[PDB]
RNA sequence: UCCGUAGCGGUCCUGACGUGCGAAUCGGUCGUCCGACCUGGGUAUAGGGGCGAAAGACUAAUCGAACCAUCUAGUAGCUGG
RNA sequence: GUGCAGAUCUUGGUGGUAGUAGCAAAUAUUCAAACGAGAACUUUGAAGGCCGAAGUGGAGAAGGGUUCCAUGUGAACAGCAGUUGAACAUGGGUCAGUCGGUCCUGAGAGAUGGGCGAGCGCCGUUCCGAAGGGACGGGCGAUGGCCUCCGUUGCCCUCAGCCGAUCGAAAGGGAGUCGGGUUCAGAUCCCCGAAUCCGGAGUGGCGGAGAUGGGCGCCGCGAGGCGUCCAGUGCGGUAACGCGACCGAUCCCGGAGAAGCCGGCGGGAGCCCCGGGGAGAGUUCUCUUUUCUUUGUGAAGGGCAGGGCGCCCUGGAAUGGGUUCGCCCCGAGAGAGGGGCCCGUGCCUUGGAAAGCGUCGCGGUUCCGGCGGCGUCCGGUGAGCUCUCGCUGGCCCUUGAAAAUCCGGGGGAGAGGGUGUAAAUCUCGCGCCGGGCCGUACCCAUAUCCGCAGCAGGUCUCCAAGGUGAACAGCCUCUGGCAUGUUGGAACAAUGUAGGUAAGGGAAGUCGGCAAGCCGGAUCCGUAACUUCGGGAUAAGGAUUGGCUCUAAGGGCUG
RNA sequence: AGCCGACUUAGAACUGGUGCGGACCAGGGGAAUCCGACUGUUUAAUUAAAACAAAGCAUCGCGAAGGCCCGCGGCGGGUGUU
């Protein structure tokens, strides 16, 4: 697994062409953002509920979503 | 299985890039980073080798060979030298005394390093104990528990 | 357990193995070593004591002169008291 | 043992598969002698070798 | 108390069979198999006992692995010989290339003279 | 080095047992227990040979010359029919 | 091959003994119910017990080979019986790039050359040998495709060491897989989720690095822009060394693999311990804010503690200091400040709460990785036990493996581009494909192995709780396991076997104190002859030991 | 001055029908003689010993085409990587 610390180079990993899905896990005082590569799981973590739902609508429409419960 | 401690020395070859190992039996006084000269022009110091008639009469050098060129087969057991007796410039024989006190005549072309061997009165101290003579004769061969033929069957 | 907190059940006879079996005078030294040095060390940085009185009571104390911590603090403050008086004269 | 080789568990294959009993209907064959397999082997009492 | 048992069929206490306790997401005890421990280089001089520094003390098939910076220094002779014996080395190798002139010029200050 | 556990061994009761749990075991009591210690696996030495801290001990329940087959239906002034 | 009464005759069968010896080593069973024709022995529940963490527990190696699992049977076997079984009869069951074999060498085994030998053959392992079928650069030749530029093989020039073919370890060496769930029986192998190792690539898939800098002459007010002349196989720190790469062959040097036994100390885990919060149970005749169970996070990556350094810089120390448990260190540079490196199995984070567990409750009438509500918390300690890491010391007339394989360095033969759609090159980040063959079930031992057997014998290892106590001693208990070791009932005679106890005497017994008995731990004193001065020695000899209530002494943290 | 914690040691009082290492664990001792120094080993299945070994002591051979020994035989082999 890898810890992505910017929000900027999570559109380029969600943006990349081996991205199988994207999943948002949404739990306390915290969201979870993990996109599945071929090699990594990559997590962004977002401490601020404004900017994720934002976030949620600027993921990339090629990409498959499954929102987590 | 050995009293006698060795020394790694290195050499270059003389037609090759290359670094050449040998294991000398280790002269008492030879130190590591000290530099051993081989040969007939080679000067008369501890851990020295050279042929014996270049050497003076009285001598005292060890890993003596019997023939020339056999790469030292007399004196090197710890503690053991052999001396130089007399040379004799025609037919080139030198007379050297042999540590059993036997006096041998050999070539006047074979080599000898200059010295005693290292670890000499190793003999002095008394096996206390069955069990360091057993560890003694580990490290050599199966000969020790030693029974006595009187004490056998006809 | 509680009891023996207090002392009981640990005298004479409920007693089966010998006083370094039970206590080792190895680990009551080393307690004692570390307790110490820790002691003239913690009066060597506090300035209380110099680098001569520390050398001087070090070895002392690995000579077994002094028995716990408070017999060494009065030995330490009777040398200052003589201290104070040398230099006082001159 | 669990390690076993190649043609040790072949062989113990072989001799599994001829420690069955004789089939029902081989008996009611004209020229029959075989009442039963006098040819079995069981694996406490006998040891197969090896 | 949960007493715990081999995960391989090596049933002896080798070398290999080196194992570490580990607590686990299924809250248990398990046997993780640890590698054996690395050693850093030793120094081609052959008189310095400690080892080298700045090189990974891994075991030598991970330094296929390894990227070239975690397994030199950057210096000559380095990741392979001591700053020590380095710097005792170009003294040297200076110092006996100057008295091999010296000898040179005194040999032919004898000849100007004979 | 001493007491002593696991381990290794086997003093005494000449105990138990002795058509036995057992073609050599069991109980108590014992010797040793950091070293000439104990032990698995691999490997070397083969029969007038090996190997033996030496008892003619061990060498697959077989040892003052193992085991298998053959010479062999060996011979017997001796025993039994 | 012709007549049996014998030959401890041969083979086969059958008696008395005789319903006799016997079914007696390791404390133990009892009540109720179910299935059934049938229950001392099967199953379930309730007891009472034992094994008591060096186990009658949980897993393996060797060996066994289906004994493993499900169902049916009760003919034969399981020395009583059986509704039961490791028996019989039907069917099932072992899934791997990462776990091992496979590869390497060890002691050693073993061809060829050679030698010996009547001969099968034997010796011998570098010894009486023309023992290399390889590679880079060049020249020559052909082939096939954007016949561009690489690749291919044929010949020549050049260069080249090895040490002996081959075999030899399921405990030595040896890259790389962990978490959850799943079966009647298989799981680091199946499913899900996370990784990781090795190999492959013309077009090399992309990005990044190599690297895009300066001078001069013009122009543009400048911001900056065209044209020439060059450089550019990276960069920082005094240093230890660091940064994501950071060309380079034949050759050479070095390192890792790769090292004994023991003692002491320190660090980190796991387990145990104490004080509280929850959740669920147990007691409650009286008391007990009580007693019991449980209360977490993988591999891999990143960060930070912690541990170690025989690493560096300043500076020069006697009135010598620093310092350990012991040691030990220092003008070949101590203390004191400031840095650097290694291991980080500990903590945090990604994994990761979604999963797991506890508890409560709803569904599917059920065939469900079903859906939910909460919780999975805060601390303190230790000459504790085990494992591991590290430091330091002792011992040896004992010095405690090799090779496969991998890496670093020194050299500088060469290669690449003329200022750019820059080139050769890359151990940097991703992206693509693949990992073939064999083993895998179960027992592993008072019933799956070897002893003719379910034989008190033998057979190599891993884990190792509470109390008492010096203790892995003995005894009791918890988790787990079992039914008393090839049978039960009733009696309690002798003689046995295994245990004890005995007035008064105390070896009178006996070959002989055989056997049994006395003594025993710890604390305090005390301790002879003799001696090889080390011992003898726990010499010998006495005194004390319970429970309860107290007192004194022995320490850290903060200012 | 405050806050915390781990097991010990010594002393005193009281107290039980003198019992207290209350089970368990757990050396009988002394004066001498003979032999073997000791630790160790040995007849697996009648003998664990005073037997064997042992260090120490003392002789013997051998300077390598050699001493001692193996081998049917070889420019064979072990000691001898001496
Ligand atoms: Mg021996
Ligand atoms: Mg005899
Ligand atoms: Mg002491
Ligand atoms: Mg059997
Ligand atoms: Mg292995
Ligand atoms: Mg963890
Ligand atoms: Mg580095
Ligand atoms: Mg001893
Ligand atoms: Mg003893
Ligand atoms: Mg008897
Ligand atoms: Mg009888
Ligand atoms: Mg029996
Ligand atoms: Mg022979
Ligand atoms: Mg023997
Ligand atoms: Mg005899
Ligand atoms: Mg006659
Ligand atoms: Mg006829
Ligand atoms: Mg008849
Ligand atoms: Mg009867
Ligand atoms: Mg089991
Ligand atoms: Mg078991
Ligand atoms: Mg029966
Ligand atoms: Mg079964
Ligand atoms: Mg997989
Ligand atoms: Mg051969
Ligand atoms: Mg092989
Ligand atoms: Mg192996
Ligand atoms: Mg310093
Ligand atoms: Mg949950
Ligand atoms: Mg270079
Ligand atoms: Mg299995
Ligand atoms: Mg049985
Ligand atoms: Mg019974
Ligand atoms: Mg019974
Ligand atoms: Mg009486
Ligand atoms: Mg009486
Ligand atoms: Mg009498
Ligand atoms: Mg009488
Ligand atoms: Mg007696
Ligand atoms: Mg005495
Ligand atoms: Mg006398
Ligand atoms: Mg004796
Ligand atoms: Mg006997
Ligand atoms: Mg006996
Ligand atoms: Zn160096």
């Amino acid at each position: 697994p890898r810890k992505i610390e910017e929000i900027k180079d999570f559109l380029l990993t969600a943006r990349r062409k081996d991205a199988k899905s994207v999943k948002i896990k949404k739990n306390k005082d915290n969201v979870k953002f993990k996109v599945r590569c071929s090699r990594y799981l990559y997590t962004l973590v977002i401490t601020d509920k404004e900017k994720a739902e934002k976030l949620k609508q600027s993921l990339p429409p090629g990409l498959a979503v499954k929102e987590l419960k | 299985g050995r009293g006698a401690p060795l020394a790694k020395v290195v050499f270059r070859d003389p037609y090759r890039f290359k670094k050449r190992t040998e294991l000398f039996i280790a002269a008492e006084g030879i130190h590591t980073g000290q530099f051993v000269y081989c040969g007939k022009k080679a000067q008369l110091n501890i851990g020295n080798v050279l042929p014996v008639g270049t050497m003076p009469e009285g001598t005292i050098v060890c890993c003596l060979e019997e023939k020339p060129g056999d790469r030292g087969k007399l004196a090197r057991a710890s503690g053991n030298y052999a001396t130089v007796i007399s040379h004799n410039p025609e037919t080139k024989k030198t007379r050297v005394k042999l540590p059993s006190g036997s006096k041998k005549v050999i070539s006047s072309a074979n080599r000898a390093v200059v010295g005693v061997v290292a670890g000499g009165g190793r003999i002095d101290k008394p096996i206390l104990k069955a069990g360091r003579a057993y560890h003694k004769y580990k490290a050599k061969r199966n000969c020790w528990p030693r029974v006595r033929g009187v004490a056998m069957n006809p | 357990t509680l009891a023996r907190r207090k002392g009981r059940h640990m005298g004479i006879g409920k007693r089966k193995g010998t006083a370094n079996a039970r206590m080792p005078e190895k680990v009551t030294w080393m307690r004692r070593m570390r307790i110490l040095r820790r002691l003239l060390r913690r009066y060597r940085e506090s300035k209380k004591i110099d680098r001569h009185m520390y050398h001087s009571l070090y070895l002392k104390v690995k000579g077994n002169v002094f028995k716990n911590k408070r017999i060494l603090m009065e030995h330490i403050h009777k040398l200052k008291a003589d201290k104070a008086r040398k230099k006082l004269l001159a | 043992s669990s390690h076993k080789t190649f043609r040790i568990k072949r062989f113990l294959a072989k001799k599994q598969k001829q420690n069955r009993p004789i089939p029902q209907w081989i008996w009611m064959k004209t020229g029959n002698k075989i009442r039963y397999n006098s040819k079995r082997r069981h694996w406490r009492r006998t040891k197969l070798g090896l | 108390v949960q007493r715990l048992t081999y995960r391989r069929r090596l049933s002896y206490n080798t070398a290999s069979n080196k194992t570490r306790l580990s607590r686990t997401p299924g809250n248990r005890i398990v046997y993780l198999y640890t590698k054996k421990v690395g050693k850093a280089p030793k120094s081609a001089c052959g008189v310095c006992p400690g080892r080298l520094r700045g090189v990974r003390a891994v075991r030598p098939k991970v330094l296929m692995r390894l990227s070239k910076t975690k397994k030199h220094v950057s210096r000559a002779y380095g990741g392979s010989m001591c700053a020590k014996c380095v710097r005792d080395r170009i003294k040297r190798a200076f110092l006996i290339e100057e008295q091999k002139i010296v000898v040179k010029v005194l040999k032919a200050q004898a000849q100007s003279q004979k």
